[PDB]
């Protein structure tokens, strides 16, 4: 409610995210061949940093634009054991043709600019358990009423195997968790692209406590 | 003559301010944690003119997964700690030395104590006293430098410019041999 201070903090954070976007882009531009990082894990990590900062920047700008254009039980919401099932035929492909490509995934969880979290990279080559990618992340939304919403975004990168760039991580699914979600463990993703390797669901645990 | 310099060290130990004061003579006042950033500076040492590529790296956890992208083709390493942080000096042999030696096997290392101006600092004694710490002493630096097999040891302060040129002249001589 202190608007000058809030605007200064949003603006400082926007500049910070733009610096990350610029520098992650430069890092990717150095990946000219194998010796120099092309097709490497570090390239995937840079793609991830770039994606996150781009997304965070967008949220901050939307919040700032809002600012400038102007009883209920409270608790925490906790998400855990996120798993992303993939189609069996795709899983078989990673097994029989493992040098074809590197497939990375990550999940972004958001409830505003203040609460935006991205999982570490997960790959089919070593996060795949059964038919599902496992993510270690736990996300906690605290002190909120029953009108809360947590937006989930699923991203994938295929690594075949200014100067500012857009991340090669592509959005391959989304879901908004709310009060009605609590206690459920299986969710049907929206916006899954045609011919995606995703089975279609995301699995997780979502719990409220005061 | 082109030489590539890479600078590494704990988060906020003064790597970027050192590079920017050397290359641009400006001291960046507001802290922005580095992800990946390269500069170029010209320098003449011992009558030899050298174009130094300055590769800046992240000290901070969020951003430190890219660091290996900076290591290829390195001619000289600046390995940094801050004079107001013995914890950062502590980290030299624990993590920084092993990482650098692995990625940069026979590249010479200059051990550099940053923020020299903070050795006589009311505020720093206080913070460190609470931690039981004593602001780093030149002998401690030199000793670690000898411990880790560094080509040399230098102390500087980006804020006052004191010792900066000397740091990069030494780095350049190491890169030429
Ligand atoms: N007093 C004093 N402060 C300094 C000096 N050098 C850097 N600082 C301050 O220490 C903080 C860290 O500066 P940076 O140069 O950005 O540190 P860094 O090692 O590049 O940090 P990372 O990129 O996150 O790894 C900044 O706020 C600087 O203003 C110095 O020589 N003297
Ligand atoms: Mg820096």
């Amino acid at each position: 409610v202190n608007i000058k201070q809030k605007m200064q903090e949003l603006n400082n954070e926007i500049n910070m995210q733009q610096t990350v976007i610029y520098q992650a882009s430069q890092a990717l531009n150095c990946c000219v061949d194998e010796e120099h990082g092309k097709g490497s894990l570090e390239e995937a990590e840079a793609e991830r940093l770039l994606l996150i900062a781009t997304g965070k920047r967008t949220l901050l700008i939307d919040e700032l634009n809002k600012l400038k254009n102007e009883m209920p039980s409270k608790g925490s919401v906790t998400l855990s054991e996120i798993r992303l099932p993939l189609k069996a035929d795709f899983v078989c492909s990673t097994v029989q043709k493992p040098d074809a490509a590197n497939y990375y995934y990550l999940i972004i969880l958001k409830a505003g600019a203040e609460n935006m979290v991205a999982t570490p990279l997960a790959s089919t080559s070593n996060s795949l358990n059964g038919d599902a990618l496992t993510f270690t992340t736990t996300f906690t939304l605290q002190d909120v009423s029953n009108d809360f919403e947590i937006n989930i975004e699923v991203y994938s990168l295929v690594q075949k195997k200014s100067a500012v760039r857009t991340s090669n991580f592509a959005l391959v699914g989304s879901y908004t968790l709310s009060l009605s979600s609590v206690g459920n463990t299986k969710f049907v993703l929206d916006k899954v692209p045609f011919l995606s390797s995703l089975e279609g669901h995301i699995y997780l645990k979502i719990k409220c406590q005061v | 003559i082109r030489k590539k310099l890479v600078i590494v060290g704990d988060g906020a130990c003064g790597k970027t301010c050192l590079l920017i004061v050397n290359s641009k003579d400006q001291f960046p006042e507001v802290y922005v944690p580095t992800v990946f950033e390269n500069y170029v500076a010209d320098i003449e040492v011992d009558g030899k003119q050298v174009e130094l590529a300055l590769w800046d790296t992240a000290g901070l956890e969020d951003y430190d997964r890219l660091r290996p992208l900076s290591y290829p083709d390195t001619d000289v390493i600046l390995m940094c700690f801050s004079i107001d942080s013995p914890d950062s000096l502590e980290n030299i042999p624990e993590k920084w030395t092993p990482e650098v030696k692995h990625f940069c096997p026979n590249v010479p290392i200059i051990l550099v104590g940053n923020k020299k101006d903070l050795r006589n600092d009311e505020h720093t004694r206080r913070e460190l006293a609470k931690m039981k710490q004593e602001p780093v002493k030149p002998e401690e630096g030199r000793d670690m430098a000898n411990r880790i097999g560094a080509f040399g040891y230098m102390e500087c302060s980006a804020k006052t410019k004191d010792g900066v040129r000397e740091v990069f002249e030494m780095a350049t001589r190491a890169a030429l041999q």
